[PDB]
């Protein structure tokens, strides 16, 4: 079953978190719920939806992105190897910001939609164990 | 060599254009408008602040593609559980890389939406 | 159906500007147009996509305003003590709401201000 | 008397903090200072002329906004009912910053004119008791 | 005098130009086209108002110069642990100020840099 | 010699730090942590190349800005005092974010040219003693 404050969906406890972390940071908040628990990972069309309205049932503010455990592994900005000519990109110079590895659910879509944004956010999350 | 339109930097031909497209139309005019015609590439600082001034010099303050698309869809995404990445439910397909003529630094955006442009070939 | 130049979606009308006028102006001049006709309303996503690309494609990248005014005006303004709202000196008498043709995201400014405008009728 | 280093005016006690707080934040410190104490409320020109007269010669650091106590109550986008064309909004897609429902002061308008800003913005503050 | 396109303000003719120029020739080609012609000097913040609105309703959406330049270059630069200055490597050599159309902000930006300007002349 | 963690170079030593902090708390960890360290001072164009290897050596994430001891002593936004029609700089409306007085290194330029930042940044930095 699940601990107090903690909502069941086929075989596993979900509890929206309200802290504004990173993505590494809300991962970590997770991670310290229990051994096994991390961000939400979404996999499924009835998951997606739950979670979607656990969201909008449980956040007190539903103007920011909620992070779910999906994003990019490695440090890399980009995963394309080559510009449309052929060539190798060799040379770089992204903003920071602009690598939006992480993804996350908005109220623009109804948090049914995943989201690109940059890591280094500091966002409200899910926790699922 | 460049026809009276277009510009030269270390043997390129390059060229701002004004009609805002997405970026698959972007670098597919690109292509017919000369022989080895692409989507603007950078391949050094030098040739970036070149490229970038010319843009804003032609046609003020705005955005321009570049020939860098769908930069994220083959990096190895994973689900921090070990989950298989089965259901997909990105809400935008893809993203492109684009730069503001105020300076060199690159920044993303949907490959579907509208930014103008710069093409550039070798002659 | 839409005159000459206007853009249609959703048996909408639509049509950007390029004369800068503050937002009053803007919302008269879009009256002036045509019957129905006011600054622009989003009601979806999908509308704003539609005019932010529409005013993108037509002059590029710049600031467009919404049929949204006064934003704050009757809003519940109070003192943290509960002082009486008898003394004012307000920078600006209020605010206006306006996207930039970059993206749907809804921005303030104060409505004297000059923007590029988005008019839009039925039928 | 009133307490060290606030400055009366009028039967109040005023004091300029260079601290850089939230709104929300700056208000909390304003009370926990002095019984009955919020952030400054201007009710009148000449103590306009007094909260601009005390900025200018209390702080060190004059290129920011001060905080005033007037904000708008609570969770709210815009208070406009409809658009122009008299349909309801329902759909709105604004950004957390862009809405400016606290007022503070400026050194552009000399301390005496209110500008709105967001109320998450770190500022420094005046005091009254 | 306000001759053919300038405008007036307070005893004073302003005019933005749309050829991207960097400051020092931005400033040098406003001294060149009326006697008394320089880079637009803000001592107001009206006149910021009204230059920056000029500066919209011609030119729309745009970075503008304004007539201050090395900007931090005769400042005290010192090091935290007070180490003799000698060696430097400065990546820009100067930063000059100018406005964007959007609002009377000051930003700096490196002099050798592109963008467009008004000029300004007294009486 | 040095402690562990810090790299010799001509008789000092050196340390880069992934904390990003602001300039002025920045300076403070360098204070905290040795025998009167301070931020890094590239004092020759051997030391410029130092710093460099060093903070690409030991840095994860070398896509920020790395902060080194020079900045503008004493407050002031700009100090040229004259517009270029003689006229005195009297009104003044400057962001604070663009008064760039403190500076950095970055990858664009190979950690070895200065560039001009705010100094209310938060970015990694280096130390020297
Ligand atoms: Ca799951
Ligand atoms: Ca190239
Ligand atoms: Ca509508
Ligand atoms: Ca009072
Ligand atoms: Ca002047
Ligand atoms: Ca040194």
């Amino acid at each position: 079953d699940c601990l107090s404050g903690w909502s069941s969906y086929e075989g596993h406890c979900y509890k929206a978190f309200e802290k504004y972390k990173t993505w590494e940071d809300a991962e970590r908040v997770c991670t310290e719920q229990a051994k096994g628990a991390h961000l939400v990972s979404i996999e499924s069309s009835g998951e997606a939806d739950f979670v979607a309205q656990l969201v909008t049932q449980n956040m007190k503010r539903l103007d920011f992105y909620i992070w779910i455990g999906l994003r990019v592994q490695g440090k890399v900005k980009q995963c394309n190897s080559e510009w449309s000519d052929g060539s190798s990109v060799s040379y770089e110079n992204w903003i920071e910001a602009e690598s939006k590895t992480c993804l996350g659910l908005e109220k623009e879509t109804d948090f049914r939609k995943w989201v690109n944004i940059y890591c280094g956010q500091q966002n409200p999350f899910v926790c699922e164990a | 060599d460049c026809p009276s339109d277009w510009s030269s930097y270390e043997g390129h031909c390059y060229k701002p254009f004004s009609e805002p497209k997405n970026w698959a139309d972007a670098e597919n005019f690109c292509t017919q408008q000369h022989a080895g015609g692409h989507l603007v590439s950078f391949q050094s600082s030098e040739e970036a602040d070149f490229v970038v001034k010319l843009a804003f010099q032609t046609f003020g303050h705005s955005i321009f593609w570049m020939g860098l698309s769908n930069v994220w869809n083959q990096c190895n995404w994973q689900w921090s559980n070990a989950a298989m990445l089965r259901y997909k439910a990105w809400a935008e397909e893809s993203y492109c890389v684009y730069f503001k003529s105020t300076n060199n630094k690159w920044r993303s955006r949907a490959c579907r939406m509208m930014a103008q442009f710069v093409c550039e070939f070798q002659a």
